[PDB]
């Protein structure tokens, strides 16, 4: 797997790839890996699949519910709180084998500023958690090179759709250096998939924007 | 103990009779609920799921705790099957069961009043479900409009007469303040909120300050 | 304590005789639940297993509870064992006891009263069997019908009278509004179900809308 | 039943009624609580949250045992999810809860009312927030002040008439200490504020010689 | 072990071999491990022959169990998150040996399209569930061999006989590779069992209707 | 161990052996292994003495205490149901060397053909069930050899006579390759023992029969 | 309801009025508990941490399990902590919330009057604390003394006329004695937290030194 | 990691590096790890950051809920206590490899002598705990480094202000020798956090004022 989460001037924008493996074997190719687990915020999980999709499930299902409870949102530092704990709280079935570790990106409606309202935390399975400040962060097995590219395609990050441009380009080196993250299948016409969050709250990338941006990276790769 | 239950049904009924009235009524946008609350912050009118809403009358903090309790019961199964699978149906059953053990098993009734709405999925046609919860577990369920706390009949003769299907969201909140008149004015006193059929995932929206203002 | 056993019945009695009427009779086809209902989507009737169904008079919430209680264990009991080992006789049973400790031991007694039917299994002739369960857990085997909620004699007596084995179904259905009328009718205030031993395994059928005014007329 | 539960409102109400009297009002600074206290050691006002009071008439055990509650709640909420998640609102509603609780099942009623007060974080403009609830769980929002304990008519008269948006902090003082006397010197009250401008804990006790300066200087 | 379920205009298809062993001896030869475990779902598993069986009886008891308490049938989407609990429930067992694995097909009657309402939904030891998109599916020791069968088969079906046949010839190859697959017993006149669902409900596949597709599988492939 | 069982026009016949070991001692030469639960079934089981005789037992008062209490008998498909949850609960005991498996024999008297009313059901250590479909089964250290046997036997089986014979022919080949199943002891007078059910019920093969079935084996081979 | 409790209030109150007198009284050098007690071995003074100390009136076995559950209280909060946060005004707050409790809810309230009383650690400037718990939960601050037990009103009124700050501790033990007789060592427990010891102030003060001191 | 803190005369200035690893991996560039517990003290951690962060967080919430259940606050003696429980709580955890070290500065209000009113803190995996008496003291991977160092510059420390550059100083001597210990970035700007501590309470030292001192020990070293 392969999760990349930027901030960009106004909001933050949130990638993942759609490979699911067995040892070496691929077992799919239309996973959905990220989640907007509310009007505000995404999370994406890397992991087994079954402890990623429950902790997304849980984790959304929990801050409805304390909004339903309290008729007001938690905080941004709450949220980061609870995910924190249900990581902390998987770590024993995680040394089993169970592990799953989350990437959340989110946007904070009390910040002074909107264009640096962008939050990205990452974490690690004893539920450490860390707000990145410097504007991207990636998780999975293809982190690394996603995070060694963003190092230098940051600078090209001025809006949301340059934004988004970079996260696809990241998950694209990630699956160019990493077979358990998957590259944009053309033939099938599968591509990652993306959130993006501002001040209007999260919403889904269109396919097709998706789909454009990585032809486009294909294409300038190639020549 | 048929005199427990007596005193207990009148405690109960009194309780009601003594409190604020609340109005909910189905109309062309989904349903409406309207109820006479004099505070800026303390909350008659709640969301208890997607398209599930929630409005009580009686004693704030015991209908505080059945809301919560309904959003608990939602949100868990909810989890345990799936979201679709939560309906104004399950939760009003289930308020008749808990309403029914509180009356006669609990130190003191509860004297509140309960309305478990339901409004259709997006795109969807179904008409809206409006079912009421007594005190004592009864339950019933009502095509147009529910009444609740203090004098209820004179509220539900107005509605009897100005009430009509599919009417717009003004005509149906001039109507219902109307009827709440008709039975003792303003953004000030009113709590205002709608399962709104419209909207994509979450229906339950309130109408509060300005907005209310314009109606 | 014996005049607090004496209000608990006047209590469970009362209720049950404010509470609107149910009847179900045996016929050529099954057998046949019909209960005055208004309601849209609050159910008197219910299924209880593959050939087993089971319809309630008085309070809703506790009728309710019980008819949990029994799905639960029919659904147990052929978990633990198989399928054709749940019969009628065996939720009537059940239903006995837990309305007499309901009735000794809760707050409140139930206002309710049970009837527990059950149809033959796909190709086997068997009559169909009829039980009913008072608040008090009194148990009566019934061989022709049962009437349930409100004032029973009226309803009792036109049955009395007008029942006959083997009717059709339209001709049951119409002995039952009949019958039920005359102790107090169409599809927006009727509650029809059906145990249909004709059906290959779950005979439970609801009559509803266009079916129903077709099998009234 | 009825007996009970009215036996129970009246020895609270009386209760209530014999003890010593408590004002809370919003001025500019924030939130002003001044309480009539002889005693140098026991205190009937109390810091809940960084910007959340607590004030309390009637019975000192129970409305302590009710105060510790609340720091309980406050100091467990804000840990298992974050400080600015911890409201006033909140506070109210949870006593609400607990004295219905209380009210209703507890060997004896607490006699005693709460006032639960929130101002603004630091270089936030939002209005002060006083919430009363009473020995039974009723809950009311006021916007400008709270009376409590003793003949409360007298001295929320004194401020309906007296009262003023945006006093000054020995304005609010002065008219505290003149609507108390309608039911006194530093030896005789405790006054407290909630401060809107003090940048984390707004909880700040007035004490001793400053408070002789606030009286009168 | 082999079960293979595959969409098809209308529907879907699931069948299974019939083979039981006990390591290398055959320990069965007419098992039946499809089951109708709704109107609208059936289900087939692989693994150890008790787990599974109860699997199934487990499985459709709940369903129906909700069904009656509730007045109406779970939605598709609960169905599968109670057959993923209940498999996450078995996993200390299946790792000391108990495991099963279970293949979910069935035809969703609240899906928008009705050309598409088939669902072919795949497990792992986990709990972790999948919906297959790319229109076919198996599991078991088999289950590979089937798997890139009908991948070459599978632009054949185009109906209901089609896809039928396609799934009986998956299985066929299944067997072909897999000696813990049984293949045709023509000799005893045992075929694999499959059930067919469509906007009518699941319905079981007649013996001999299946026996005809093999004769003509084998006459195929012989000359 | 070895226990047989097989259907035959209108009923099934159950046999099993008498020997008992430890390790590669001799125990018990006249063990009983074939049990009536009901008036319907008979249970053979092989494995660890103590574990095989307790699930007989309480087999059998499992089934008759549910005929009691409904005041009618399980369904056979109920029976099977009953000893697999009766064979998992035992399989940590088993996984710690306790192990023991069931083969039940029984006629369906709710089983549409009368002349296929006949039922035979094996079972495995996880509670595991199969109705047999071939006619005829075995269990334990000697039914490989005695499920080869009846497969060369099975078509003289035409009434219960042939039935009982090629039983105590399989448990006779079995005990020829498998030191652990006792074979016939002509100095003792111990034999196999046998059940047969058909729609009258269950009842025990009398030993005179066993023993002149065994001794026409034996001398048919020399 | 009120009844019940007034006829606990009342039961407490009579078995207290039947029960021998204490007082405590803030002295230049600390505190000086006098109580009238004729037994060898039955203590109604005892000490509770380094300085505080415990004075009860009333029926022994009541009074002796709240010196119990105090001694117990205490050090548990300072093995928890640090010996110097355990306190006068705190031990009072637990007696109360206590004592609160039994009343309500126990079988029979109990018949016992606590004064708990802090003097200040080695060295440093505080003056005294006094506090008061009755048989309802009811606490009291007082500067100068306490009365406990039996008929208080003369003992008290001696006291606000003979009461002299700082008094020394043979003029104090005197008021004491006065206000009582409103008594020799055969009949009399003295003991005193003395400010003036390093650390454990409650200092008993028998037969020889006592009798020493009544001249 | 290093922590430092070191008393002054009528003080006490904690301070930590910014540095967060996964083995060798840089995983956090500018992490806090010392944290105002209350208006007079000061914690600072080393170990796994989920640990060190909890400790933090929960220690601040039980001094401050104490504070407000009894209307005063701890004596300095039951804060070093509580934490020393805490500690001891996680040494389980901590076994199995989630460990956290603590080191406390504080300043007593009910000291007697003001200008020795500093205190300094140390604690074990066991939750054992020692108050210095000798001036200064570290925690960390780098600890031992910074230690030496302050070895030999304590002699300078005259006022608050020496004292932070001391601090500094020997937090530069840790990053010098420890890898797991961050020195100044001049790419980045971020600097070593530190807190003060005098009778007026404890406050936060301004970024501007240590990002000074480093460059002055920068300078000089060259
Ligand atoms: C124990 C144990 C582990 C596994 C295991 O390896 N389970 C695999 C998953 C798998 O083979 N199947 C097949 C059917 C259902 C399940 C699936 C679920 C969801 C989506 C696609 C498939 C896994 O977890 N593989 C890991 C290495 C993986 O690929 N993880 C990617 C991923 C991340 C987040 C997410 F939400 C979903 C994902 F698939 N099984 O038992
Ligand atoms: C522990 C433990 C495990 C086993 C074991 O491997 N037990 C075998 C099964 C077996 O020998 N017997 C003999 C008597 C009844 C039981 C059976 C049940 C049902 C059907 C046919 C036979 C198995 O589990 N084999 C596995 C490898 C297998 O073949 N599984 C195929 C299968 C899939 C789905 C299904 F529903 C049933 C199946 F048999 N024994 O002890
Ligand atoms: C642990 C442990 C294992 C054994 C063990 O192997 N115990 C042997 C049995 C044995 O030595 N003794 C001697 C006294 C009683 C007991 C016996 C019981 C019943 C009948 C004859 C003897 C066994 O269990 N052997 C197994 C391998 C065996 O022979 N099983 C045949 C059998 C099948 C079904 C049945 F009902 C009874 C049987 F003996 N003992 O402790
Ligand atoms: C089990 C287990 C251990 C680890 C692990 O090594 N986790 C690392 C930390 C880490 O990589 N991440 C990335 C996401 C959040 C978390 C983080 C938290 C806080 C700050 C920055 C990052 C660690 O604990 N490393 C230790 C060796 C460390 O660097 N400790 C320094 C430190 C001390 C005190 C403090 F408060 C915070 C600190 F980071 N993960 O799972």
């Amino acid at each position: 797997t392969t999760i990349v989460a930027l901030k960009y001037p106004g909001g933050v924008v949130m990638a993942g790839d759609r490979r699911s493996t067995q040892g070496n074997m691929i077992s799919g190719r239309d996973v959905r890996k990220v989640y907007i687990t509310d009007d505000y915020t995404a999370t994406g999980i890397a992991g087994t699949a079954a402890v990623a999709v429950e902790f997304a499930r849980l984790y959304a299902v929990e801050l409805e519910h304390y909004e339903k409870l309290e008729g007001v949102p938690l905080t941004f530092a709450g949220k980061i709180n609870r995910l924190a704990i249900m990581v902390r709280g998987n770590l024993a079935a995680a040394m089993q084998g169970l592990l799953a570790l989350p990437l959340l990106a989110g946007y904070d409606i009390h910040a002074s500023d909107p264009q640096s309202a962008g939050r990205i935390v990452s974490f690690d399975a004893a539920g450490g958690w860390n707000i990145e400040e410097e504007g991207y962060q990636a998780v999975g097995s293809g982190s690394l090179f996603a995070k060694s590219s963003m190092k230098k395609l940051y600078s090209q990050v001025t809006d949301g759709d340059s934004g988004l441009r970079v996260a696809v380009e990241a998950l694209y080196d990630a699956a160019d250096d990493d077979s358990a993250t998957g590259g944009p299948d053309l033939v099938r016409g599968i591509f990652p998939t993306a959130v993006i969050i501002d001040a209007d709250g999260a919403v889904d990338v269109p396919e097709s924007r998706i789909a454009e941006l990585a032809r486009a990276i294909i294409e300038s790769r190639s020549g | 103990m048929e005199q427990a239950m007596r005193e207990r049904s009148e405690l109960a009924r009194k309780g009601i009779a003594r409190a604020k009235s609340v109005v909910a009524l189905a109309y062309a946008g989904g349903v409406l609920f309207v109820a006479e609350n004099p505070s800026r912050s303390l909350q008659k009118i709640s969301e208890l799921y997607d398209r599930v809403g929630f409005a009580a009358a009686g004693k704030f903090n015991e209908f505080d705790n059945l809301r919560r309790g309904g959003i608990q019961f939602a949100d868990t199964r909810g989890y345990a099957y799936d979201r679709r699978d939560v309906t104004g149906r399950q939760l009003a059953n289930v308020y008749a069961q808990t309403l029914g053990t509180i009356f006669t098993e609990q130190a003191k009734p509860y004297e509140v009043e309960l309305c478990v709405a339901e409004v259709a999925h997006y795109g969807e046609t179904k008409r809206p479900e409006l079912y009421r919860i007594t005190y004592d577990g009864s339950i019933a369920d009502e095509p147009h409009f529910v009444v609740m706390g203090g004098t209820t009949e004179p509220i539900a003769n107005a509605l009897k007469e100005s009430y009509a299907e599919n009417a717009s969201l003004t005509d149906a909140l001039r109507i219902a303040v109307a009827a709440l008149r008709a039975g003792s004015l303003g953004v000030a006193s009113l709590e205002v909120a709608v399962l709104d059929a419209n909207r994509p995932r979450r229906a339950f929206r309130r109408i509060t300050g300005s907005a209310l203002q314009a109606l």
